[PDB]
């Protein structure tokens, strides 16, 4: 019925029932979490100790009961915060939530350290798990096989790399005209999105190749590349 | 193993009891696991329901003796769904009135006599005639006693309670404690002076040595047998005003204009 | 619902 | 289908939040342009 | 009409009609207390002559 | 002769059923909808009365029908087998027209229409369940159904305010039949059903219904008073995510009815007083809110009494709702003489009329109260006043013991005295003219912001219909 012997089995002593508390929540934690958020933050505490093999899972759980409650943004820090088990939530069709949250966070930030150095991805500021979760998005994406999901996310982080992929991944020739449609959304939303001058610049360089090479492609695209970036040598 | 256990609170020697509760609490995992705690009744679980539930009680009488108030709580927590759930099939014991009357006994002396109403009201529907009232009685006229602010007869009662002693005088001393802090509070606002006669009788202290270490412990000192809140009163205030919340709960009357002037100017 | 989902990132953020 | 009713909540999300604004800001604008108009 | 619904499944949680239940089931303070006064005053003067 | 009378019922149905669906699917005006909805609902359940009401059977045959037709065999069933024209494709009034459902391009999917229709459908079969009273079988069934048929399609908050009705009624039927008699099997379903709209709360905190969230919470804070776990309702009741933005006044009555009670039991009145007063005037005055202006009177007395406020004599008096109040009444009497001995005869005399509402759990706790009433009206009237005098009034013991009692009282300044025991007397404790002192200062500050508030709402209002009026074609 209730929740009440979860919450007691946490807190008597000797490890292997602490242990065994965190695999029942976990069992229950959509379901009910109104009694279990009393006792949120002595789960925080669980993580600290490195006793358990099984921290990583202390901290998974706190996560879900944030979210649970109604308090979103709680969830995501606190799942950012350990530093552990993003991956299970990222393809999680329930939680999608919490990793939305995830992902408004990074973009923000990629986009200031943009304009500094191109590439920056692996920079101390910006953790490689954030490099991470990422990518995982990009993924989930292609899996639903809708392309434009995968662009719109990345122009707004200013990733060079991602763009970059997926321009070339359209190389396949699956057919000629189809190819040219995608790449045209991309260059009229750049204008707009993208005020930056350093990282626009980049992503009409690398775009001029791919169609370049397509020698089938119209040319009405590519000199709308050439204008916008207004560049002698292209 | 199990068995163990149960016959070793019963047999008298603890010791043995105390040192072999932790290798059983490994072992409580499993019978946790045997039964879904009761959400589908099956017989298979009736048989593995009286052995889990075994343990609990056993540990929960235990904890009480040890002085281990958190772990006394504990057991009794896990025991209360599987009492409260469902049309009679054991879900009854002998031990659960005791458990019951103790875990209430603790709430009243934290102080708090809205957790004692909280754990009431979730034991009050289950206890009206199918357990009866007559040993779970024993915290209901202690509680009812100390809300009507008859501190004597509360008093009486926790004394007589030494007579129909039943593990309720590891409770009984720490609430007597209690009944001397909130007469002394009470007091403050009705006078500044006791002679010393008057502190010993009020308070029930039994000895005048008892009166006058409560005296310093409240920052009162006795000169000439007489005491003297006079002090202390005054000391309390001056501290108070040291904090920072603080400028919104007095209200400044430069505070109180600024804000409606705003008001309008929305 | 496939659908709604691809003009969060082409139009709307334009708009 | 199935797939898509599962990994809306990021979609759902931030499309929603974005519509609300619009409604609040035409409601605010031609409120005040009445206060405007007859001062 | 638009309320009826709302309401029709509030009165079933308040408990049917307890109203119609009770008589199915089954100085405004207290006494006006000049009658006795009458006694008490007449006797005043009694005592108050002799005294 | 039944034939005719179902057609002409179905008729009458399918009328208001093609009103409401075109409303939804030309352009979003949400709330429109939402209130004809409510309406269409009542309409039938009066309708139904008078010529026959396997109507709904008669429709079943005449939709496209996924699983609603092996549904509406179910529940015939229960009531034992009665088919007279119950086999699908035996009516076709339809008849595949663009202007009343295309029977072949729905089946094909091309076109869709089976959506709506479904949630319709469960809320038809859900309003006859009630009304009869087929209960058992049926409930858990239906319970069964409609959480993989709602969540099999993508939520939109209009359909949302549709299943914010469905909801309800899982949550009442299960109860009904409980407090019947108990059963094993209905516990077990107990635990379900908490967990189900209790997960749903997120849900509809994501998606901001306002409509769906307001009716989750209601739900769950009941569950807790059934089963008597205050503690779990306290964090529960920390955040609020009860939305006031747009639902229904009556949804608004129930919830601050809800808080009234529990924050009594944990000692204020202040917040308690308030909501159940706010409560009455945001409930409806109409002859369906009979039940709901009774038991708010009724809880209000026990809130008073506590504080150890008197209630107005002439409360009881003049209303009629004092056949009811009538042990309100002798309460009221007991407590205001501080008459220890009146009081518990009153008490047990009541027993079972106060334990019905639950207002005996309140009544053993009024025994501090007769006391101390009596006490402050004593010193109110008696400045200074012996120990001695109080003891042989009230009956109580002793000079010793009545200090005690009074102790604790004024702490709480509830009688607002000070005792002098080496002297002999206890003298109130006078504040006098509060004009003098600066007491006004914090009543104005309230009240400014309080019209400040209605000013700004005055403002956005006002403005609502004629944003409307003036987008429209006029002459």
């Amino acid at each position: 019925t209730t929740a009440a012997p979860l919450l007691a089995l946490l807190r008597e002593n000797q490890d292997s029932v602490k242990t065994y508390a965190l695999e029942s929540i976990n069992n229950v934690v959509d379901q009910l979490w109104s009694e279990i958020s009393n006792e949120l933050p002595d789960i925080e505490a669980l993580y600290d100790d490195d006793t358990f093999s099984d921290r990583e899972m202390a901290a998974l759980i706190a996560s879900k009961v944030y979210y649970n409650l109604g308090e979103y943004e709680s969830a995501v820090k606190y799942a950012l915060a350990a530093k552990d088990r993003f991956d299970i939530d990222e393809k999680s069709q329930f939680v999608e939530t919490i990793v939305s949250k995830s992902i408004e966070m990074y973009v923000q930030e990629a986009s200031k350290q943009y304009t500094k150095d191109e590439q920056f991805y692996t920079k101390d500021i910006i953790d490689p798990k954030l490099t991470s979760i990422f990518e995982r998005m990009i993924e989930k994406c292609l899996k639903a096989s809708e392309l434009k999901l995968a662009l719109g996310i990345a122009l707004e982080g200013y990733r060079l790399d991602i763009i970059e992929s997926a321009l070339k991944s359209k190389l396949d020739q699956d057919s000629t005209s189809e190819n040219v449609k995608i790449i045209n959304y991309l260059l009229t939303l750049a204008i707009t999105t993208v005020t930056n001058s350093k990282f626009r610049s980049s992503i009409l360089r690398k775009s001029f190749d791919f169609l370049m090479n397509m020698p089938n492609c119209d040319y009405l695209t590519l000199n709308k590349v050439v204008v916008n970036l207004n560049d002698a040598g292209l | 193993l199990t068995k163990s256990l149960s016959i070793a609170f019963e047999n008298g020697d603890y010791a043995a009891c105390e040192k072999l509760l932790p290798p059983i609490k490994i072992e409580l995992i499993k019978n946790n696991l045997l039964i879904p705690d009761l959400s589908i009744q099956n017989d298979i679980y009736l048989n593995d329901l009286m052995i889990t539930k075994r343990i609990l009680e056993v540990g929960a009488l235990a904890s009480i003796q040890t002085f281990n108030f958190d772990s006394f709580e504990n057991y009794f927590n896990q025991l209360k769904p599987y009492y409260f759930s469902n049309n009679h099939k054991l879900s009854e014991s002998d031990k659960k009135s005791k458990l019951i009357s103790l875990y209430l006994l603790n709430l009243l002396s934290q102080n708090n006599t809205t957790k004692f109403h909280s754990e009431l009201q979730y034991l009050d529907k289950h206890i009206k005639n199918l357990e009866d009232d007559s040993l779970l009685s024993y915290p209901i006229k202690l509680d009812r006693w100390l809300m009507e602010g008859s501190y004597q007869k509360a008093w009486d009662l926790l004394q007589s309670g030494s007579q129909n002693i039943s593990e309720f005088d590891s409770f009984t001393d720490i609430l007597k404690s209690a009944i001397r802090d909130e007469i002394a509070k009470n007091t403050e606002l009705s006078y500044d002076f006791l002679p010393l006669s008057n502190i010993k009788a009020l308070l029930f202290f039994n000895n005048e040595k008892e009166t006058e270490k409560f005296a310093l412990e409240r920052n009162w000192p006795i000169v000439n047998s007489k005491v003297y809140f006079n002090n202390q009163s005054k000391e309390k205030a001056d501290y108070e005003d040291e904090m920072m919340h603080e400028e919104d709960q007095k209200t400044n009357i430069i505070e109180k204009a600024m804000d409606y002037a705003i008001s309008i100017e929305n | 619902l496939s659908n709604v989902n691809s003009d969060i990132y082409f139009k709307l953020k334009k708009l | 289908e199935t797939h898509e009713s599962g990994i809306k909540p990021y979609f759902e999300q931030k499309i929603q939040e974005t519509e609300l604004k619009i409604r609040s800001k035409t409601e605010n604008v031609r409120r005040l342009e009445a206060q405007r108009n007859a001062l | 009409t638009k309320k009826k619904n709302e309401e029709i499944n509030k009165k079933s949680l308040e408990e049917d009609d307890e109203f119609e239940d009770f008589p199915i089931d089954t100085d405004d303070v207290e006494v006006d207390d000049d009658f006795t006064n009458e006694l008490k005053a007449e006797l005043d003067r009694y005592k108050r002559e002799n005294q | 002769l039944h034939h005719s009378e179902k057609k002409y019922a179905e008729e009458d149905q399918v009328q208001e059923l093609l009103k409401v669906l075109n409303e939804i699917s030309k352009t979003t005006l949400t709330l429109d909808p939402r209130y004809i909805w409510r309406s269409l609902k009542d309409l039938s359940s009066l309708r139904n009365q008078e010529l026959l009401n396997a109507e709904t059977l008669c429709f079943t045959v005449n939709v496209l029908y996924p699983d609603s037709s092996s549904f509406k065999k179910n529940l015939l069933k229960f009531i034992t087998s009665n088919h007279k024209s119950s086999v699908p494709g035996s009516a076709e009034l339809r008849n595949s027209y663009p202007a009343s459902f295309y029977s072949v391009n729905t089946e094909k999917k091309t076109i869709e229409v089976t959506a709506e229709i479904n949630c319709f459908m469960h809320l038809l079969v859900q309003l006859f369940l009630w009304d009869s009273k087929e209960l058992e079988q049926l409930v858990e069934f239906n319970r069964k159904v409609v959480i993989p048929n709602l969540l099999c399609y993508y939520n939109l908050r209009s359909l949302n305010l549709i299943n914010a009705k469905l909801w309800f009624y899982i949550y009442l039927s299960h109860e009904t039949l409980a407090r019947s008699s108990e059963e094993i099997n209905s516990d077990n379903q107990n635990i379900i059903l908490r967990s189900t709209m209790m997960k749903f709360l997120k849900i509809a905190s994501l998606k901001h219904d306002n409509e769906t969230k307001a009716m989750l919470i209601n739900l769950i804070l009941r569950d807790f008073l059934n089963n008597g776990e205050v503690d779990s309702a306290s964090d529960f009741i920390s955040k609020l995510e009860y939305p006031h933005t747009d639902v229904s006044s009556s949804l608004e009555a129930r919830y601050f009815f809800y808080l009234s009670k529990i924050n009594a039991i944990q000692l204020d009145y202040s917040t308690a007083n308030e909501y159940i007063i706010a409560a009455i005037r945001k409930a409806p005055h109409n002859s369906k809110s009979l039940g709901f202006l009774q038991q708010s009177n009724k809880l209000h007395c026990c809130i008073q009494l506590l504080m150890g406020d008197i209630p107005e004599l002439s409360f009881f008096h003049q209303s009629n709702m004092q056949k009811s109040l009538l042990p309100y009444y002798h309460l009221t009497k007991a407590v205001k003489l501080g008459d220890l001995k009146k009081f518990t005869s009153t008490i047990t005399k009541y027993k079972q009329l106060l334990l019905k509402d639950d207002t005996y759990q309140l009544c053993v706790r009024l025994r501090s109260n007769v006391i101390k009433t009596g006490i402050r009206i004593i010193s109110l009237t008696y400045k200074k006043i012996s120990l001695r005098d109080i003891c042989l009034k009230l009956n109580l013991d002793s000079e010793q013991t009545v200090e005690y009692m009074v102790s604790r009282a004024i702490r709480d300044g509830v009688i607002e005295a000070k005792i002098n025991h080496e002297d002999g007397f206890i003298e109130t404790t006078e504040l006098l003219n509060i004009y003098d002192s600066e007491d006004p200062q914090q009543v104005f500050d309230e009240r400014i912001k309080f019209a400040n508030q209605l000013h700004d709402e005055y403002l956005v209002s006002m403005r609502y219909p004629e944003d409307k009026k003036t987008q429209q074609n006029e002459k």
